[PDB]
């Protein structure tokens, strides 16, 4: 595998 | 509106008196209410906090008073001391954004010290040959005495600074005057004529 | 225990500004606030672990970086008048109701030119003989004059050690000429000690003033000496 | 062969609670291999495929920490979305994410995927170039403006071209059993009298994987359209699928109609009609 | 908006009286994911009912599968009760062995 998101929406 | 509203903008109380710092909100969603204390040169630090379920919360001399119906909060300082003279910020938090604190404008408190034995005197702080300036010092005067700017291009006069000391007679109020061109200085300021030295 | 260096910062319009923030508490959340005079601290952005969150109204003006849990940076590109405010950094163990620990803050002032920048002139004034005679106390007066901008940290050092007891420094400085803009500032401080302490020729007194000015990266055209970040002091030993 | 790895993430806001319900489902060639659920007694990444047991303890702990971080990302993003649309926290809101990669001829990157949806409709998506974003609404334009400034696309491109391709190669090699498994359909025709002179012939298809199937009814070459009436492909429950296609035919002339079944894994297309019993 | 669920009631293997089988209730194409599914035997709710975990399709719509072990008979009538938003009452879909 999964990916970790960077900046929030 | 959230927002947060804090009343009054500035407050001056005497040493030993109770300082009431009011605060108000509009959004019913707010549940957590922390109070942050900030001293000049330092960042804000957590003092005391309250939840929507509680209505008092005591921590020595500091006590909050929460009212959910009228959406008002008040910070009471049971026994005011000059060491409490700081800017107080009231924050607010909701469940849907507990990480975010919504701070209020802030109330600047100024606790005037209780001078037991006041000796109002103007001393000529002499003498440095390294500088052209002449330093006059007004000290040991009561907190009631207000220091004016004198309104002169030649002489500079500083506002009254407090000396938060436990020992006597170290705890007092002081004002510095200089004077480059002489010994009067105040003049224009409400100076006590009686018990004045020299 | 949040560290913020420097305490004061000065920048030119159009130049990049980078503010650093330290941890050591191994906290997950690190906040960045903007504090303007007589206004509440406004939340700019925060970092939860590696996740960045920037506020909708704030974004376009501020950038942030977190290489590790201990350090967090606030980047301004480019600087320009509106940015002139104190920037507070906060830290929290969670993303919730738990306590926010604030740093000392970085007071940033952004100006058009750096020509009017001047270091302070520090002078000590020995206590009055009449003061020692009337009351068993002696008051030393320090004077930091001709400095621009108001980026000073006054300190009292007695026998090679920083003293906070008996110190009284002005909360706001005085302007040399308050009729016009770009006026040089003046600040005074008082050290009250016992008569016996001042009359002792063994006790050493020093008024230290930490000034915040130009850096090595900053340019200087004037023939006059560069007004760099420096410590200016005045000494006294105590007459008997 | 068209090989793929996907991650289907869901975040449903819970009114009165700090953390939303976070579900993260992993897929390899449309087969569930990993799963995370916050509603579970012990929230951690669990293996859903038998071949996934070959992974060490270090892998599962690392993936659980990614999910715990994503749980917080979706929590804060959900709160920001309320402000963009002028919505309330008292109501339940859904945020969905689809991320993955496609494999070409033989174990090489073809296309990168990264899509987001708010309340079931498209919000923001990463383009084929993996550098530009496509915003569907005015609220998503704010998100695009943020992510272009912070350079989010560069980080997603690094995963999609690197880590995503690297891990899919490992999973396709480790998983040879359930991953390559193909099931041919079992077909039969059932008899049902409709009304007086008309009769309905139902062509069933059972025990087939994948779901992609074609059923065509014909009268000596010529196929029947609209009057056919087919049902949607439904799962049996044992990892296989079901489907049927009916036809309105006259009584006594039912033998003239033939059903044809088209499915990959079947060497020759199935040709069949009524028995009778 | 908010998609209405597509309900399908069927058997795992072709229905045979006396032979043990599995009754399915395929609920798909719905949004939000909050849904109530119940299996019925002659109007009465079946308690021992297994259910598949939460999943969604490429078009962001959710899909779930409810299953229970049962013995089909010519007298017993089976149905499925599905409740969701954009629906006034919980929908009841009758089980047809021929469909
Ligand atoms: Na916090």
């Amino acid at each position: 595998a999964s990916n970790e998101n960077m900046e929030t929406m | 509106q959230q927002q947060v509203r804090q009343s009054p903008q500035s407050l001056t109380v005497w040493e030993g008196e109770t300082a009431i710092l009011n605060c108000s909100y509009e959004d019913s969603t707010f549940n957590y209410f922390p109070w942050y204390q900030q001293f000049p040169g330092e960042g804000p630090a957590l003092l005391i906090s309250i939840r929507s379920v509680s209505d008092k919360k005591e921590d020595g001399r500091f006590t909050i008073f929460f009212n959910k119906r009228e959406k008002k909060l008040s910070l009471h300082i049971t026994d005011s001391q000059p060491g409490d003279s700081a800017t107080y910020f009231c924050a607010a938090s909701e469940t849907s954004g507990s990480w975010q604190l919504i701070f209020g404008s802030g109330t600047t408190v100024s606790v005037s010290p209780n001078i037991q034995n006041p000796d109002p005197a103007v001393y000529q702080l002499r003498d440095s040959k390294s500088s052209d300036k002449s330093v006059c010092l007004f000290t040991d005067f009561d907190s009631q005495t207000n220091v004016s700017q004198s309104k002169d291009s030649d002489v500079y006069i500083t506002d009254k600074c407090v000396l938060d000391m436990r020992s006597m007679d170290f705890k007092s109020n002081s004002a510095v005057a200089w004077s480059n061109k002489c010994a009067n200085a105040f003049n224009n300021s409400i100076i006590p004529e009686d018990t004045f030295f020299p | 225990t949040v560290k913020q260096n420097p305490r004061y910062k000065l920048a030119r319009v159009g130049k990049p500004v980078n503010l650093i923030c330290s941890q050591t508490m191994n906290h997950d959340t690190m906040y960045w606030y903007q504090k303007k005079p007589n206004q509440a601290p406004k939340l700019l952005l925060f970092y939860y672990d590696k996740i960045l969150n920037r506020e909708a109204d704030t974004f376009e003006k501020f950038q942030s970086s977190r290489p590790n849990n201990s350090f967090c940076s606030l980047y301004i590109g480019s600087a320009g008048l509106e940015y002139s405010a104190m920037y507070l950094c906060a830290s929290s163990r969670d993303l919730g109701r738990d306590t926010q620990y604030f740093g000392p803050g970085t007071r940033l002032t952004v100006l058009e030119d750096l020509k009017n920048v001047f270091p302070p002139e520090v002078a000590v004034f020995e206590p009055s003989e009449a003061e020692i005679s009337h009351t068993q106390k002696a008051t030393l007066v320090c004077l930091a004059t001709g400095f621009y901008p108001d980026h000073v940290e006054l300190s009292w050092w007695v026998n090679g050690k920083e003293v906070h007891s008996g110190v009284c420094t002005d909360p706001q400085p005085l302007k040399e000429q308050p009729a016009l803009n770009d006026s040089r500032y003046a600040l005074s401080s008082r050290l009250r000690v016992s008569a016996t302490f001042w009359q002792n020729p063994r006790n050493h007194f020093r008024c230290q003033v930490q000034f915040y000015g130009l850096s090595e990266n900053d340019e200087w055209t004037q023939d006059r000496a560069k007004p760099v970040t420096q410590i200016v002091s005045a000494e006294a030993w105590g007459r008997a | 062969g068209p090989h793929s790895m996907r991650y289907f993430e869901t975040a449903v806001s819970r009114p009165g609670l700090e953390e939303p319900r976070y579900i993260s489902v992993g897929y390899v060639d449309n087969k569930e291999f990993v799963r995370f659920d916050s509603d579970a007694e012990n929230p951690r990444y669990e293996p859903r495929a038998p071949w996934m047991e070959q992974e060490g303890p270090e892998y599962w702990e690392r993936e659980t920490q990614k999910a715990k971080g994503q749980e917080q990302w979706f929590r804060v993003s959900l709160r920001n979305l309320l402000g963009y649309y002028n919505q309330s926290a008292g109501g339940s809101h859904t945020l969905q994410q689809m991320s993955g990669c496609d494999l070409g001829s033989d174990w090489r990157l073809l296309r990168g995927y990264l899509q987001f949806a708010y309340e079931g409709r498209d919000y923001i998506a990463l383009n084929e170039d993996l550098k530009t974003w496509t915003a569907a609404d005015m609220a998503a334009q704010i998100t695009r403006r943020k992510w272009e400034q912070s350079g989010a696309a560069e980080h997603y491109k690094a995963y999609l071209e690197g880590e995503c391709v690297e891990w899919l190669h490992r999973y396709l090699k480790n998983g040879n059993a359930t991953l390559l498994r193909t099931d041919s359909p079992k077909a039969h025709v059932t008899h049902h009298p409709r009304s007086k002179g008309e009769v309905t012939l139902r062509c069933w298809a059972l025990g087939f994987y994948p779901a992609d199937i074609t059923l065509t009814w014909q009268l000596n070459g010529e196929e029947l359209t609209q009057d056919m009436e087919l049902v949607e492909t439904r799962p049996a429950g044992d990892g296989t699928f079901q489907k049927w296609a009916s036809v309105v035919v006259p009584l006594g002339k039912e033998q003239n109609y033939t059903c044809r079944v088209y499915h990959e894994g079947l060497p020759e297309p199935l040709t069949l009609r009524w028995e009778p019993p | 908006i908010q998609k209405t669920p597509q309900i399908q009631v069927y058997s795992r293997h072709p229905p045979e009286n006396g032979k043990p089988n599995i009754l399915n209730c395929y609920v798909t194409q719905f949004h939000p994911p909050h849904i109530e599914i119940q299996m019925l035997k002659n109007g009465k709710k079946i308690p021992k009912v297994e259910m598949s975990d939460m999943s969604f399709s490429k078009d962001w719509s959710f899909y779930i599968l409810a299953h229970t072990e049962f013995t089909p008979t010519e007298t017993d009538t089976y149905a499925c009760r599905v409740k969701h938003a954009s629906m006034a009452e919980p929908k009841t879909v009758y089980w047809d062995r021929d469909m």
